[PDB]
C-alpha cells in the first residue's frame, strides 16, 4: 500500500542471448576408452547418470541456428582435438620426394585406384638410403610419369596413429553452471525465428561428430515431417538443409582385403602404406535402397513445393569443384569414402526404379581437414575387408535446379545443433515486494509462481582441454561468488528474498503491482528496467552501509 | 639372465580371478611387461602390452595394471573362452623370460 | 595377418635342427622377428630374434653359440641351432615384437604363429 | 575500558609484489581486449615513496614483452635451412652500387627434398657476417625465425590492468624527482595505453612532461648507472625507407615460405631521419640550463656516440616494419658547430637479423618489405649517464622505466583493527570513512595470467571472509568483538583515533600487534561459541 | 533431552587419502629441482601431536608413487630444451686408445663423418668413447640407436640434488612420525602434523644409499615381506662412513657442432697418463658397520647363518654401484665391499674399481636416453653411505630402483586428507587425540589451514581447495548451518546409529574413533539434515511472511 520499496531476487529465471564456453562431457563406459578416438578424450568428464531435460510452459524465445555458438565451439573444440590426437603420431618429414610410380598389377589384373611407386628415403641411419617400393592412390598422387603427393604444396604429412580411432563419439556438449541450453519441443522448427514452446537442459544428448559432405549420416530424424531448413530463400549463395522424415540405409565397403606394409624412418618411428591387394580388385560400391530413395526424394519435392511455390523443381548433380564438395565425402570404419553422388539425384530417372542404386566410390589416404593449409593427414591402410551399414538422415543443397553441396563442416554441425542455444542466467533481479522491509522451471509462469520455485534455481545455480574444464569451474566460482558477494553487499547474504531498506523511483519505471506481478514476464520486466540496474545497485550498497554505520554509532553509549 | 614366477602356479575358478605376479630380478621394470594368453595346443596371443590397456580385440574383460614389482593382470565376467593360461614378460633385455605359466580351471 | 610354423615332427637327440616360420598376410615386415620355445610345463624361452629382413640379430647367451637367424625369401624367416641336447625338446613358436609406440600392441609379441613339437 | 572493533574495506598498502594482466605482434588477441576508457579517481592528502629503479613493473613488462615476442615468432616460419654457405657480390642497381646490400647466390632445396637449385637474395652488409663466403649472425648460435606478415609490429596501446583488491597509483604531478614523494596521486584500475617500442639513446611517441624537462637518477653518486632526461614539448622526427624494395617469396621446403630481398628500385640513398632544428636549440638550452642548477659548480657538455655494439651506440627504433640503427654521434658531436638553421639529418641503417633482447641466436628474420615506408613520431626523452657526456642505451628495461615510472601497485587489507570503548576517506578519519567501505569491497570482488589475477583474488576474498568468520563478522563490513583490548599494545588518545590519525602511519604502528590480536580474536569467538552452545 | 544431531565444522578428523602434492625448493637463491618450484616458506611447522597412533605402510605411500611422476616431469621438462642427438647414430670404426704416457684398454678412439652447420661439407671427427656403451656390428654403434634415441643433457644444468620439501595442498595435512625405533610398516605411536617434509635430495644410488637421512639411535632394518625372496629389505644405518671417489685423469672437453645451432661435447685426447678410477672407504669403519648389521640380521630374522654375498649378474647398472659424482655417472663394482673372507688387513682402505658410462638408460624406460656430457678434470667426491638395500635369497645387494630410493627418506611420512564435516549427537591437529569436548576449542587452528605446468598443476590443487571449502560450505548452506560452527536445536538423532550414552561420548574417544564409528551412515544424517533444512525451510517461509 505504501510507497514502492526495493527487493531484490536472486535465482528469477532470467537470460540473455550470450556467448560463453562450453566443456565436453565423453561417453561414460570403458570400452569407448579403450578403442582410443581423435574426437573423444578420456580426460573428458563421463556423460551424466541420467541426461535430464524440463520443459517449459508459456515462453517463446528466438533461435537462429545459423548465427548459434554451439557451432564455433564445436569447430574450434574438434579442430583442437584433432591436431592434439595427431601432434604425437609421426610427422612423415621424409616422403615428400620424387617418386617413379607405374599402374600397379596384381597377379590377378590391373586396378584403376592404385599405382606402385618406387622411391629413395633417408631412414632413422641417415648414411642408409635404399629403394622402397608402396602403393599410392592416383587421386592423392599429384603428377610433375614422376609423381609426388598432392600435400606437400601445402605441409609436411602426419600420420594417423592407428591407436586411435576416427570413429564418432558421441560428445553431450554440456555447459558450465549458470548456464542452461535451450532445446525446441516443435518438431516441425524451421530452425530461425521463434520457437512457441521450448526446453531447458543441463546437457544435450550425445551429438556423433560425423564429417560428411552433400549428405548427413547417423543424424537426427524429423519425427512428423521431412524438413527444410534456409537461411534466406531470395539468396542463391546460402544453403539448404534436409532433415529427412526416415532413414535411408546406406551400405558401403571395399571389396578388398588390404596388407599393410612399415617402413622404418625413425627409431620407433614408421610410415605405413599399403601392400599388394588379395583378391581380383572391385570397385568401392555404396548402394541404397531404391524405391526408399525414390519415395524420399519425392517427398522432398513435394515438401519444398511451398518454400518456392509454382515452380518446377529438378534436383542436378554438382558441376564441379573440389572432390570434397562435389563427391559426397565421408568416414566410416576408418577409412574415407569419396561417391559420386549423380545418380542419385540425377534427373535421369523418370520415377521408374526397382532394385539398389549403384554409387562407385573412391578412397584416399591424403585428406586436408577443414579446408585448412597447413595441416595433412595420412591415413593408414586399414587391413581386411570393411562394410558399414550407415543411415543417410539428411541431405545438403544450395540453389544456382537445386545441386548438392559439401565441404562446408561447420553446416555438418549445423544440421544436427538447429535446436539448442546458450543462455546465461542472470539470477538478479529487482522489483517491489509485499513483504515489506523497515530448472528454471516458473519462467513463463506467473511471477509469484516463480516467486515460490526460486528455490530450484537457486539449488541447480550451487552447482587446452584440462585448462578448458579448469575454465569452466573457475566461471562457475567467479559467478557464484559475485552473485553472493553482490548480495551481501545489499544486506542478504544466503537469504533469496532480499528485503531491502531502499525506495522505488517513479523514473526507473511507474507501472503498478498487479501490472508487473500478473501480466509482466522476468524478461519484459528486464526489458524495462534493464536501463537503470548500475544506479539502483550502487545506491543499494550506499543505504546499506549508512544504515550499517547509524547501527554501529547508535549500539556505542 | 632375469628368473620369472607366479602366484597362484594353477588356480581353480569361474569368474572373478587375478593374477598377481612378482617378477624378482630388477625390480620395477617400469610398464615394460606383456601379457599373453594360449589356448589349449594352439599358439599365443596378446592380452596387455604395457601392463596398461587392452589390446585390439581383445575385450575390456582382460585388463593389466600395476607399476614396481607387483604388475597385475585381472580378467572379469569369464566366459569359456577365458580359461587359459597367463605369463609375466619384461620388456627391458633381449632374452625376455616368461612366467611358469599360471592356470585358470572351471 | 597369419603366422605359420613349419619344421620336423622329430628330431633326434646330438643332430641338427631347423625351423622356418611364414607370414602368409603379408611380406615380411621391419618389426621384430621371434623365437618362443614352450618346454613342457616350464616358462617359454626367447632362441634368436631379428629385426626384419635382413637385420642385425639379438641371440641368447643362454642357448650360447648354437642359434643362427637368416631370412631365405621376403615370406620365410627361419632359425637353425646346432648341437641339440635332450633338454630341447619342446614346442617352439614364432611371434613378433611390435618395436614401435603407436602400433596397437608395443613391444610385445603380438601374432604367434601356432607352433610345432619337437622330440630330439 | 577500550574494546576491539575490526572495520572491513579499509584503505591500507604495503608496497605489494603482485602480477598485472595484460591487455590488447605486440597485442595479442589471447591477452584480453582492454575496456575502451580506464577510469580515474583523485585522492586527498596522500604522498607514496616510488623507487623507479627497483619496482616490480619493469621486470613484468620486459617478460611479458619478450614472451609475446617468441609467442609472435613461433608459430611462423622457423628459418632453420637457411643457414649455409653464401657466395655473395656487390649490388649494382641501374643508379649505382650500394654498400648497404649485396646480392648472395646460394643453394637451396626445393619443396621436394631431392633435388635443390641456386637462389639469388639481396642481404644487408650488416647482418651478413664473414665466415667470398659469408654466414648469418645469428645462425652461430642457434635458429632464426622468420616473423608473419599478418601480424603487426605497430605498437598496439597496451594497458597494464591490475587484479582485484590491487589498485595502480599514477604520480600526475608535472615535476618530479623520479623517486620519491609525490603530492597528488591519480588512481586507476588499468593504465594508458603504453606503447611498447625498441627505443635507445632517443624515444619515440613517449610521454611528455609537456611542462618543464625532468631527470631521472639511478644513482646521483655512481657514475656506471644510466640518467634519463624527460624531455619537453614535442620534437618531430620523420623517415622514410629512402628506396623502393622488391619481395621475392622462395619456397625453401613442404609448406614453408621464405620472404626475401629483391632488387630496388628508386633513388639510392640513406634514411634521413631529421627534425626542427629550433626545437633542438631550445630544447639542449633548456636541458643543459636544468642539469646545470642540478649539479652547482659542475659544467655540463655532451660527447657523441662512444662506440661498441652496434645495438647500444645507436638509436634504435621499429617503423613501417623496419627495424633502424642511426649513429647519434653526429647529433651529438660538438665538432660540427655549423648551423642551426635548417633540418639537420642523422643516417639510419637497416638490419633484418635482430638479437633483440641481447639474447644471443634467439632471432628474428626482417620480413622484407616491397616499397617506400613514410614514418613520423614524436621524441620525448634521451637516455645519458654520467662519467664530455656519451649517450648509451641498449637497456630496455630503462625505456620501460621511462614511460612506467609514473606507476605504483597498493593492494588493500580490507580488515583492519582499531579500539574502540563501546561494547558488544584516505584522508578522511576512520569514522568518516565508515560510509565509503562498501566501494572497497566491491572493488575486491596471458591467459593463464587472466587466471592467476583470478584465482589470487578468490583466495585473498575467501580469506578475508574465513578470518571475519573466525572473528564472528563473516559478510559484515563493521564488527564490535566482546574481547577487551590488552592496553600494552597501543597508547593513543580515544578522541584521536577516530579523528586526527593518518591511516597509513596507524597501521604501521600496530603491525607489530596485528597477528598476536587476530589469534586473539579467534579464540574469544571459539569460545563465545562454546559458550552459546552451554 | 538425549543427544541431537549437530555438526562441527573443522574439528580434527583424517581419512587415509590420495591427493596431489607439489615441490617447494630451499628460498636461497645460491643453488638457483629447477628453479620453476615455488620457494619454501622460511619455518616448516611441525607440531607432536598426543595420543595418537597411525598405521604407516611404507610400501603402499601414494607419495612415492607421486614423488617418482614429479622428478620424472622435472627430468624430461629439463631434457626437453637441450638437444636431440639423433644425427650422432652413423656407422663407427673405432681403434684402441694408446696415450703418449700409457694405453688403455678401458677406451677407444672413433672416427666417423657428418654434415656441418653449413649443409653440404664436413670433416673427420675422432672422438673417444668407452667399451662400456658402444656396440660392434670391428665397426661399432652407440648402445640403443634403433630401440630408441638420446638426448644430450644441457651442458649449464647440472644433475646434482637439491632438497625439495613437498608441502601437503589446503585441507591435507602430511604426518610424520617420531617413534624412533621404527621399521615403516606397522603402528607408530606418537605423530608430528608437519607443514611441508624435510628437504629431499634426488639422490640416485645403488646397493649404497648416498647423501641419505641417519638412523638417529641404532642401525635398523625395513622388510616389504619377511617369507618371500622378491621382496626387497631396506638397511638403514647409524652413524655413518665416508665414500671418498676419484676420477684420476683428465679428460678433454671438445665441442662438435652438429648442425646450425646445436653443438654437442666429447672427450678427445686425454692428458696424464690413465688410471684407473676408483673409489675407497674405511676399512675398519666398514667391517664394524657390517657386523653390526649381520648382528641384527641375526637378531631380527632368527637362527638362520646369515652371509654376504656379492651381485650375481647382468647388466652392469645392475651389479654395481651406479652415482652422478661431480656431474658424471660411474658405476662401481662392490666386489671388494659386500664379499667375505678376503682378510682385508684392515690399515688400508678398502677400494673398489669403478667404470665410468657415457650413455644413461636409467627410469627403467626405453625409448628415451642421455648422452651425459664428459666432464674436464679430475673429479672428487666424498659422500654417506647412509643406507643399503638387499633381499633375501644368504643376503646379497641389489639395485635399480629408484622408487626404493625415494621409499626410503619418505618413510616417516604419510597423506591424510582432513575432512571438516564432523556429524556428532549433541546436548594445528594438536588436540586430535584429546577428547572431543576438549578438541572443540581447536577446531579454528585446522579450520585456518582448508585456505592457506606445475603453475597449473598447484593451481589445481588450489582450485581442488576452493571448490572443496565451497562444498563445505554449500553444505552448510543446504544444511543452513552455513557460516558458524554449531547450530540451534530440534533435529533427533536416530539411535540405530550408535549406541554410546550422553556423558562417555565426549570424554571417553578420540574424533577418529567417532569417525570410525559412525562412517558407514554418513550418507543417510546427510540426507535426513538436507531433507530436515528443506521442510524447515518452509515452515520458516510460512513465518517469513505474516
Ligand atoms: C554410423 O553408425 C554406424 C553404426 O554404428 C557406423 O557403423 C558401425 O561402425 C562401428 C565402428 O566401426 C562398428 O563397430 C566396431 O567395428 C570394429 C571394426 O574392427 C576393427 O577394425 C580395425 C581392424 O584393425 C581396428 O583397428 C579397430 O579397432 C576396429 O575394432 C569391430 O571390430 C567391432 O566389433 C567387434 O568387437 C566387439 C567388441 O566387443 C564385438 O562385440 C563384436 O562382435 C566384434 O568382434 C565393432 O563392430 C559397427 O559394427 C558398425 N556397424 C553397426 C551396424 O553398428 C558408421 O560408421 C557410423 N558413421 C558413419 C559416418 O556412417
Ligand atoms: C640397427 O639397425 C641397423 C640398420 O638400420 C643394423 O645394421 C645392419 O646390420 C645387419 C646385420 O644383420 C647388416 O646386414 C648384413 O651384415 C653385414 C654388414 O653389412 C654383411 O655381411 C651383409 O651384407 C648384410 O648387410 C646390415 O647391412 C646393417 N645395415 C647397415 C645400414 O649398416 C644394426 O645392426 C641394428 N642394430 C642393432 C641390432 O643393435
Ligand atoms: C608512433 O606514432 C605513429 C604516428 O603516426 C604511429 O603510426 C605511424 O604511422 C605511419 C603512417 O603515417 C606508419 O606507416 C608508421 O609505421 C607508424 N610509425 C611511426 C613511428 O610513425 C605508430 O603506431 C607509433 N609507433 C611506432 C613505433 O610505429
Ligand atoms: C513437444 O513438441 C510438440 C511439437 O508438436 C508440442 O506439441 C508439445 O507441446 C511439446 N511439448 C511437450 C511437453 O510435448
Ligand atoms: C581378405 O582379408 C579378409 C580380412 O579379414 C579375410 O576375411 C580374408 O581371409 C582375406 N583373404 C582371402 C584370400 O580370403
Ligand atoms: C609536484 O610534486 C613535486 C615533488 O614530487 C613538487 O616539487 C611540485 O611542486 C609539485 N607540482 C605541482 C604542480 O603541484
Ligand atoms: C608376505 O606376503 C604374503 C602374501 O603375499 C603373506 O602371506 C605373508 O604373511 C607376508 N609376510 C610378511 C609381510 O612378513
Amino acid at each position: 500500500m505504501g510507497s514502492l520499496w526495493v527487493t531484490v531476487y536472486y535465482g528469477v529465471p532470467v537470460w540473455r542471448d550470450a556467448e560463453t564456453t562450453l566443456f565436453c562431457a565423453s561417453d561414460a563406459k570403458a570400452y569407448e576408452t579403450e578403442k582410443h578416438s581423435v574426437w573423444a578424450t578420456h580426460a573428458c568428464v563421463p556423460t551424466d547418470p541420467n541426461p535430464q531435460e524440463m520443459v517449459l510452459e508459456n515462453v517463446t524465445e528466438n533461435f537462429n541456428m545459423w548465427k548459434n555458438d554451439m557451432v564455433d565451439q564445436m569447430h574450434t573444440d574438434v579442430i583442437s582435438i584433432w591436431d592434439q590426437s595427431l601432434k604425437p603420431c609421426v610427422k612423415l618429414t621424409p616422403l615428400c620426394v620424387t617418386l617413379d610410380c607405374s599402374t600397379y598389377n596384381n597377379t590377378h589384373n590391373i586396378s584403376k585406384e592404385m599405382k606402385i611407386c618406387s622411391f629413395n628415403m633417408t631412414t632413422e641411419l641417415r648414411d642408409k638410403k635404399r629403394k622402397v617400393n608402396v602403393l599410392f592412390y592416383k587421386l592423392d598422387l599429384v603428377p610433375l610419369t614422376n609423381y609426388r603427393l598432392i600435400s606437400c604444396n601445402t605441409s609436411t604429412i602426419t600420420q594417423a596413429c592407428p591407436k586411435v580411432s576416427f570413429d564418432p563419439i558421441p560428445i553431450h556438449y554440456c555447459a558450465p553452471a549458470g548456464y542452461a541450453i535451450l532445446k525446441c519441443n516443435n518438431k516441425t522448427f524451421n530452425g530461425t525465428g521463434p520457437c512457441n514452446n521450448v526446453s531447458t537442459v543441463q546437457c544435450t544428448h550425445g551429438i556423433k561428430p560425423v564429417v560428411s559432405t552433400q549428405l548427413l549420416l547417423n543424424g537426427s530424424l524429423a519425427e512428423e515431417e521431412i524438413i527444410i531448413r534456409f537461411e534466406n530463400l531470395t539468396d542463391n549463395v546460402k544453403i539448404i538443409i534436409v532433415q529427412l522424415n526416415e532413414t535411408i540405409n546406406i551400405t558401403c565397403t571395399r571389396p578388398n582385403n588390404y596388407t599393410r606394409k612399415s617402413i622404418r624412418i625413425g627409431p620407433g618411428q614408421s610410415f605405413y602404406a599399403m601392400g599388394e591387394i588379395v583378391g581380383n580388385i572391385r570397385e568401392a560400391h555404396c548402394n541404397i535402397s531404391a524405391s526408399k530413395w525414390n519415395k524420399t526424394l519425392e517427398r522432398v519435392r513435394t515438401k519444398l513445393k511451398e518454400h518456392f511455390p509454382n515452380k518446377t523443381i529438378e534436383f542436378e548433380p554438382s558441376s564441379g569443384g573440389d572432390l570434397e564438395i562435389t563427391t559426397h565425402s565421408f568416414n566410416c570404419g576408418g577409412e574415407f569414402f569419396y561417391c559420386n553422388t549423380s545418380g542419385l539425384f540425377n534427373s535421369a530417372i523418370n520415377g521408374t526404379l526397382t532394385s539398389n542404386v549403384t554409387l562407385p566410390c573412391r578412397i584416399k589416404q591424403i585428406i586436408n581437414m577443414w579446408q585448412r593449409v597447413g595441416q595433412a593427414m595420412y591415413a593408414p591402410p586399414i587391413a581386411g575387408n570393411i562394410t558399414c551399414k550407415s543411415n543417410i538422415t539428411g541431405l545438403l543443397l544450395t540453389r544456382d535446379t537445386f545441386r548438392p553441396t559439401g565441404g562446408d563442416m561447420k553446416n555438418n554441425w549445423r544440421s544436427e545443433l538447429y535446436k539448442y542455444k546458450v543462455v546465461e542466467i542472470k539470477p538478479l533481479g529487482i522489483a517491489p515486494t509485499r513483504c515489506k522491509r523497515r530448472f528454471l522451471g516458473a519462467a513463463g509462469s506467473t511471477m509469484g509462481a516463480a516467486s515460490m520455485t526460486l528455490t530450484v534455481q537457486a539449488r541447480q545455480l550451487l552447482s587446452v582441454w584440462g585448462i578448458k574444464q579448469l575454465q569452466a569451474r573457475v566461471l562457475a566460482i567467479e559467478r557464484y561468488l559475485k552473485d553472493q558477494q553482490l548480495l551481501g553487499l545489499w544486506g542478504c547474504s544466503g537469504k533469496l528474498i532480499c528485503t531491502t531498506n531502499v525506495p522505488w523511483n517513479a523514473s526507473w519505471s511507474n507501472k503498478s503491482k498487479n501490472d508487473i506481478w500478473d501480466n509482466m514476464t522476468w524478461m519484459q520486466w528486464d526489458r524495462e528496467i534493464g536501463n537503470h540496474t548500475d544506479t539502483i545497485y550502487r545506491l543499494l550498497e550506499d543505504s546499506q552501509n549508512q544504515q550499517e554505520k547509524n547501527e554501529k554509532d547508535l549500539l556505542c553509549l | 639372465d632375469i628368473q620369472m614366477t607366479q602366484s597362484p602356479s594353477s588356480l581353480s575358478a569361474s569368474v572373478g580371478d587375478t593374477v598377481t605376479i612378482t617378477c624378482q630380478a630388477r625390480h620395477a621394470v617400469g610398464k615394460n611387461l606383456n601379457w599373453y594368453q594360449q589356448k589349449p595346443g594352439r599358439g599365443p596371443q596378446l592380452l596387455i602390452y604395457m601392463a596398461s590397456s587392452r589390446h585390439s580385440g581383445v575385450p575390456s574383460r582382460f585388463r593389466g595394471s600395476g607399476s614396481g614389482r607387483e604388475f597385475t593382470l585381472t580378467i572379469n565376467n569369464l566366459q569359456p573362452e577365458d580359461f587359459a593360461t597367463y605369463s609375466c614378460q619384461q620388456g627391458y633385455t633381449y632374452p625376455w623370460t616368461f612366467g611358469q605359466g599360471t592356470k585358470v580351471e572351471m | 595377418v597369419q603366422l605359420q610354423e613349419s619344421g620336423p615332427g622329430l628330431v633326434k637327440p646330438s643332430e641338427t635342427l631347423s625351423l622356418t616360420c611364414t607370414v602368409s598376410g603379408g611380406s615380411i615386415d621391419d618389426y621384430f622377428w621371434n623365437w618362443v620355445r614352450q618346454p613342457p610345463g616350464k616358462p617359454l624361452e626367447c632362441i634368436g630374434y631379428i629385426f626384419g629382413r635382413g637385420g642385425g640379430t639379438k641371440y641368447n647367451p643362454s642357448l650360447d653359440n648354437r642359434v643362427t637367424i637368416s631370412t631365405d625369401t621376403p615370406n620365410q624367416f627361419s632359425l637353425k641351432l646346432r648341437s641339440v641336447t635332450v633338454a630341447d625338446t619342446a614346442i617352439y613358436y614364432c611371434a613378433r615384437w611390435n618395436l614401435y609406440d603407436d602400433d596397437f600392441g608395443y613391444n610385445s609379441f603380438a601374432v604367434w604363429g601356432r607352433g610345432v613339437l619337437v622330440t630330439v
